[PDB]
């Protein structure tokens, strides 16, 4: 049994490597032994930080807005998870306004 | 662009 601080230093490792697999693998399992309430120094903000990063790099888009907006409930001035908002609420509206006109 | 932890 590894701590949640364990799971998120791996993750790190697998990010700084551009393993996005392994670091959504490590992330998630430090985000669950968290939501369980495990007693950590380390914070679901920055996990949830490396996590929508490397689900977006998989392609999982639906999956990284909502992580994006998981983190933003979080701490809603977090300047780089608001910028991802953007972004992804402009390739959503692009994808409606060609729905709309189709 | 997205932008994750550098
Ligand atoms: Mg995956």
């Amino acid at each position: 049994f590894l701590t949640a601080e364990d799971c998120f230093e791996l993750g790190k490792v697998a990010y700084t490597e551009a393993d996005y697999y392994h670091t959504e693998l490590w992330m998630e399992q430090a985000l669950r032994q968290l939501d369980e309430g495990e007693i950590s120094t380390i914070d679901k903000v920055s996990v949830l930080d490396y996590l929508s990063y490397a689900v977006y790099q998989q392609g999982d888009l639906d999956k990284a807005l909502l992580l994006t907006k998981k983190l933003l409930e979080l701490d809603p001035e977090h300047q780089r998870a608001n910028g991802n908002l953007k972004y992804f609420e402009y390739i959503m509206a692009k994808e409606l306004e060609h729905h709309h006109h189709h | 662009g997205p932008r994750g932890p550098p």
